[PDB]
């Protein structure tokens, strides 16, 4: 967007030098075919194991049984003779 | 004999006494009692205790 100089103008680009044409053009690198190579192992001994694991740990039971219940000799009460 | 009796020096923290004449220190009885503290005449109920 420059402005014009009407008392000094000037023309467009003249040729100049070269830079030899064919040096500035490049050739199209020309890829082979490949592989990933080798007989891949279908698993891998991990150093973490690959689970969940838990944050707290739950009291565990497994339930008991008594015994035989037995008889007793029981201390007995008093005869109610008005008196009581 | 052997835990009850400490040496000068030596840890007295299982021991009873101390002093310079541990080594030849020994008991002669140890009687001992023991009483059981319980709850008799338990409440039976419908199905047992």
């Amino acid at each position: 967007m420059a402005l014009i100089n009407p008392q000094f103008p000037y023309a467009g680009p003249v040729p100049i030098p070269g830079p030899a044409p064919t040096e500035t053009m490049p050739l199209l690198n020309y890829r082979v075919e490949g592989r990933i190579a080798g007989i891949q192992q279908a698993r891998q001994f991990m150093p973490f194991l690959q689970g969940p694991h838990r944050e707290v740990a739950e009291q565990t039971y497994y339930a008991i049984g008594t015994g035989i219940q037995m008889g007793q000799t029981f201390n007995q009460p008093l005869i109610n003779t008005q008196e009581g | 004999n052997n835990t009850a009796f400490a040496a000068v020096g030596a840890n007295p923290l299982e021991a009873i006494y101390q002093g310079a004449g541990a080594a030849d220190c020994e008991f002669e009885e140890i009687s001992y009692t023991v009483y059981q503290s319980y709850l008799d005449q338990l409440p039976v109920g419908q199905n047992g205790y």
